[PDB]
């Protein structure tokens, strides 16, 4: 959920990363500091947040 | 990747327009300078040359 | 995770668009440096 909404809005110009370690998995976006703005919208559909 | 692209792209746009912004502003320096000292040039020229042509006149008038 | 290169990539750029200004603003540097002596 948190990819499909990361690559409508950011294109494919981000890095997403997960791995687990028990409580999840950790994830991270990474985009330009000028694409923050459509970064974050896209978590905000997904549902998790920062 | 195409993440880096348009990283190169956005700086390279700013890059262009840092370099011509000193330039325009160091030619107009320049040209400031040119006209400062045309100015003051023609300006001793004239007082001068009146206090010239009057000089005489009052060695003629003696 | 590419993620070191990309943010490598941020740096090199920064320091290239920093290098342009510095030059540029040495320029202006040189215009002051004529505006003296023209008069002079």
């Amino acid at each position: 959920l948190v990819e499909e909404a990361l690559r409508k809005a950011l294109e494919d110009r981000y890095l997403l990363a997960h791995e687990a370690y028990a409580g999840g998995v950790a994830a991270l976006v990474v985009v330009h500091r000028k694409e923050v703005d459509q970064a974050k919208a896209a978590l905000s559909r997904a549902g998790v947040a920062e | 990747s195409k993440l880096e692209a348009i990283l190169s792209q956005e700086v390279e746009a700013e890059i262009q327009a840092l370099l011509q912004e000193a330039e325009a502003k160091a030619e107009a320096v320049k040209r400031e300078a040119e006209e400062k000292a045309k100015a003051l040039l023609q300006a001793r020229e004239r007082a001068l040359e009146a206090q010239y042509r009057a000089a005489l006149r009052r060695a003629e008038s003696a | 995770g590419l993620i070191k290169s990309l943010a490598e990539k941020e740096k090199q750029l920064l320091e290239r668009l920093e290098a342009a200004k510095k030059e540029a603003e040495e320029r202006v540097k040189r215009a002051e440096a004529e505006a003296k002596a023209l008069l002079e």
